[PDB]
């Protein structure tokens, strides 16, 4: 809770400096939001345990750049189909084949 | 167009040096005695880190 | 240079090279994605 | 007609490789005969059909599948869609009124 | 000529004078025939109508500027250094500034590499040490702009009011930004300026909107432009979530200005307000419009 | 209402989730002021990395639902599912002779 | 020139010297600018990847050779005879040979009329008796061929083994052909030569495959090239039908060669084997590859 | 010129100097007007926005270099030898190296034949014995490379730690490769270097990832690049299967570097770690930037 | 003038500028007009 | 001659003259052939 | 080139197997009985390494 008086004192009584401080804070919050929005997805394939026990076992990860195309819908109370296209030289594509 | 030009809000800064390399390096500016007045001493007799 | 040639043909969009079979298959795939999970198993 | 020959005593080919040819399997029925698995014939000694020793014969006999269509860089065919999907439901309920 | 000066300030802070007084001192000059450089591209929309087509609106398009530079030096090694520096001045991810200075002032356009540059002649460039680089840059924000007008009003009273003089001297509408301290409840103007985009031109002549009551330490930035979220607090609190669907809807229309009123209430300390009015223009130079 | 969030500050899943009410406007004469408030029903994240057409990861929202504006194929599929379920129910409710 | 000779042998067996020593003796010479004649057309495949497009493979394409010839004679009647003979030397259904002879030897390409020839000038051809015919021919098999290298091994023993020296001196893989007498169980080599097309280059280094036991009179031809069914019996019996889904998988890759082993068993009469190694090249002339 | 030297190392290891000091000694020189040779082709993505279109990212494209060479000699026989050797220096399946040497060092590009070469003039090439070949080569990896830097750290202790000095002098991010011996538990750095591609640029500044415990004989290659699987065991064991939804996500951003820590624990016989860092550039030559 | 240029391209029909998206949407709209009234309300 | 003109436009495929109506009708006819015999008579 | 480079076929090879991890590995192709006919036995009753 940095009050206006506290910010002005930190800026040594310069209103323009204090407002530039506040603007920099707002800009960093906006930049964090933009990075969160533009973050790449994490696509991971898991399998059942070969011995027949519980717990999914990590197969691997598909890179977003290594995908060809993808489409994942979230629907309200309705099943949806996700589609992922890979090159056949991809290691997870080879594993699936 | 600017109402006022204010000094940028420079934040806290940090620096470190250990003198493990060969020469002094450009991060240290010699003064008084001019360029090439600084050096690194190994101090291997006591088995200690090199000093400037 | 760009304005008035292939660089504006790209702005025109699918006037030169563009195929019908691939577009139709893509539309069919999108419809299949939309409708497949809600079709019954019978 | 029975062209697959899957339910026959000698079985048929359910899988294979391009380096070893086809692999002979026979159906093995579990308890209640609802479920059938595949058991491989380790020492396959099925005789060739008599039709395979006749001039001018081209057909595929059910007991001895032979035709493998190979796709490579110099394939004579055009493959379009090879799709595999796993089984879905472990159990089935059938009924109503008795 | 001495009536126009063009500079590039690269992503790395380098300064190049491509045209005007002192052009080519850094080794790179500007070749003729630069396109989509002066007027902001706009496409107009038309609906079918009884007499042909009816006007439906306008949309401003991003700038696709194709221009050539000429990098020169007496010796090929220094030419190579100059060419490398020019290449380092540009990027795809981050934008570099392109400043046009005339008797109307200095206006800058932020441009980034749209695609790879096309350098050199058909032979190797060390033969000549004087080679052209064709650059296809793009301006996502297509308006030439100047430094915005900023005003500050601080107070110690619990309840107070102020008037900010505002005036759009450019040819395109601009979107105002506010910086509001906390705690306090602010009433901010959203005057329509007679604009009829929502069919509320003179209905919203004196529209004022109440920001949500800011708690201690929740200094907010209120940006009316559509590129960015309106309310952002510096402490990360979701101020807009408490702002029940309200928004700033109107930009400052060209040729319009007034003393817009700002009200502060419920501020025990007494807060501060800052208003930022952008100076957007559709042309590198233009006489002021009244 | 169908929306496509190209570079909007809205973050699907984070700002708004499936089943959660949101308002939307359309820039059409006579309904500029009106806000249509619907609970979010669909949101699809799609991308394409192909050289020909390259679409970055983008979100498309569908707020509210309507049987009328539903496509004919989707309507036929939903009707077929309901008909199959009802047929199973009737067949299991049959009284034997 | 004397460094290069070009010949045509028509569907009817006629011999034409289009270029080289003795060109034009039959009245027809070759005009410049002949296309898709030297290198075999190949298209490369690419799949999207993180750094652009990744290599996905290569496919050879058929040749579309468009070339012009000039049919000439002093008198129009003899010119008409020459033109008729040249037309008779071509067909759509059956191919005619096109031989290129250089210091590297003689290599032939089998071409057929892709479409109708375009003869003569704008005026009637009897004015000049010296007219050009534009021929658009096609090569379904795009590689240039030399006469294949053939080896024969005969044995009177019931069980025996031999080794055939084989080496691909060309720039394209070639597919071996076998001719095996009957009765007898043959085992033929299908060495990978380090070819990782099936991801088994090192596993199939010494791969051998057994043909089905051949009955009396059932001499077989085993052609590994994909245009042709692998096993074909002389007496029409379905040998590949008996052969349980096996196949010859690998061609002799360029630059590879060895003494491939052939095994014969259960042959009371003692049998014979013939190996035919084709000599395919991608250019009409090329220095030997090692 | 002596400021630029272009060489080719063929698929067969032949060495050609196409331009610069010593060009044409092997008979082949480089003709002018070569395209997509200097700058890496990058396409930038744009998505609709309030003021036109907003920047959405960049995608680097594979290089499609179309150039021409001239094979020359005094006599047609030796010209034919030179042309055959030049053709043998190329392939479709396997790549050949194209080096550029300048005052900034030597950088190479791996290129392959995209399509069949277009050789010779309209007439037979033995006349002139000096003929051009039009080459359309492609670089699947579009970045010019220098030899990657390799660092080795061997320890005999059960538990040990080292600091690998790493630095990206290029203009593009690079992906590190690790070669770890077994047995032992390895912890490798995955520093973000400020990269915010997963919205964790500051959270992952000092990020370290622990590989699964390696059994005896399970030496691993840990390649961070998206083209290759991250974990590969030399014995074929599924090492990635025991690694619980974890990965190396971050390349080495340009202009960044430090002493990245590598830790080894539970190693009864010590262990060895090799770090390979590629040196990737978008241009054949460029002055160092920082 | 007209014969042998864009004026005969117009006679050719949809060889130059013509997109697939609105054509597919119009076909879907026509099919929806045909089939929507007879589709049950269930 | 052929390489670089209409003869390579033919290799490009459906870039020049090709109309969407016949393609849509042909696809509809293929689907009708596939699905008509299995549709019930009710 | 033949003198300079060494061919994969002109290369002596040596192979190892220990079965200490109780895994057959992909290098052992079953013969006659097909997949699943090979196994690793621990022999923990004696103080001996696993066998195949």
């Amino acid at each position: 809770a940095n009050n206006w008086t506290d910010i002005l004192a930190a800026s040594d009584g310069d209103e323009w400096a204090a407002f530039k401080t506040i603007e920099a804070q707002a800009d960093e919050v906006r930049a964090g939001h933009q990075a969160l929005r533009r973050a790449k997805p994490l696509i991971r394939l898991w399998m059942n345990n070969p011995d027949g026990s519980e717990g999914l076992v990590y197969v691997g990860r598909v890179d977003y750049d290594d995908t060809i195309r993808g489409s994942f819908p979230f629907k309200n109370n309705t099943p949806s189909q996700g589609v992922l296209e890979l090159r056949d030289d991809n290691y997870l594509a080879v594993w699936l084949k | 167009p600017l109402s006022t030009v204010v000094s940028p809000e420079d934040s806290a800064v940090q620096y470190k040096a250990n003198f493990v390399g060969q020469y002094i390096g450009p991060m240290w500016k010699p003064m008084g005695n001019g360029w090439g007045s600084l050096g690194i001493h190994t101090h291997a007799l006591i088995s200690e880190a090199p000093s400037m | 240079s760009s304005g008035g040639g292939p660089a504006v043909v790209n702005n025109y969009g699918d006037i030169h090279t563009a195929n019908y079979d691939e577009f139709y298959k893509g539309q069919q795939r999108r419809e299949a994605q939309q409708q497949a999970p809600i079709l019954p198993v019978r | 007609v029975d062209n697959s020959n899957a339910t026959a005593l000698e079985g048929t080919f359910f899988s294979g490789t391009i380096v070893d040819g086809f692999a002979r399997s026979v159906l093995l029925y579990g308890g209640g005969f609802v479920e059938d698995t595949l058991s491989v014939v380790s020492d396959d000694q099925t005789l060739q059909p008599d039709e395979y020793y006749q001039s001018g014969w081209l057909a595929t006999m059910a007991k001895m599948p032979w035709l493998v269509v190979r796709d490579n860089e110099w394939t004579p065919i055009e493959s379009s869609d090879l799709s595999w999907g796993p089984a879905k439901n472990v159990s089935v309920i059938v009924g109503g009124d008795n | 000529t001495d009536f126009l000066k063009i500079e590039l300030i690269g992503r790395d802070g380098s300064h190049w004078v491509l045209s005007g007084p002192g052009m080519g001192q850094q080794g790179v000059t500007l070749n003729p025939n630069l396109q989509q450089f002066y007027d902001a591209p706009v496409k107009t929309l038309y609906v079918p109508g009884p007499f042909g087509e009816e006007y439906a609106g306008k949309r401003v398009q991003r700038r696709e500027i194709v221009f050539s530079v000429q990098a020169y030096d007496e010796d090929p090694d220094t030419w190579s250094t100059v060419d490398s520096l020019w290449r380092w001045a540009w990027d795809y991810d981050e934008e570099s500034e392109l400043r046009v200075s005339t008797s109307d002032g200095t206006r800058f356009l932020k441009v980034r590499l749209m695609e790879e540059p096309k350098p050199y002649y058909e032979k190797d460039p060390h033969i000549t040490a004087d080679n052209p680089i064709v650059m296809t840059v793009t301006a996502t924000f297509p308006y030439w702009q100047d430094e915005p007008e900023e005003l500050i009003w601080t107070t110690l009273s619990t309840e107070d009011m102020t008037r900010f003089p505002v005036r759009n001297d450019g040819d395109v509408p601009v979107w105002l930004k506010w910086t509001l301290t906390a705690p306090g409840l602010w009433i901010l103007p959203d005057f329509s300026w007679g604009n009829d985009m929502y069919s509320r031109g003179r209905e919203d002549l004196g529209r004022t909107v109440a920001m949500p009551e800011l708690v201690a330490g929740e200094h907010v930035s209120v940006d009316s432009d559509p590129r960015v979220q309106t309310l952002i607090a510096v402490n990360g609190m979701p101020t807009q979530n408490r702002w029940k669907g309200n928004d700033l809807l109107y930009p400052l229309m060209p040729g319009k200005g007034a003393e817009i009123p700002v009200q502060l209430k419920n501020a025990p300390e007494g807060g501060a307000c800052k208003l930022t009015r952008p100076r957007w223009y559709s042309r590198p130079w233009s006489r002021p419009g009244v | 209402h169908l929306m496509a969030l190209h570079d909007s500050w809205i973050i699907p899943g984070l700002h708004i989730d499936i089943g959660q009410r949101m308002g939307s406007t359309v820039n059409s004469k006579g309904v500029e002021n009106i806000v249509w408030v619907n609970q979010l029903e669909e949101m699809t994240a799609a991308w394409d990395n192909s050289a020909g057409q390259t679409m970055p990861l983008s979100w498309v929202l569908k707020a509210g639902k309507s049987d009328r504006a539903m496509s004919i194929g989707e309507r036929v599929a939903r009707l077929a599912k309901k008909m199959s379920e009802a047929l199973n129910n009737v067949g299991v409710h049959i009284v034997q002779s």
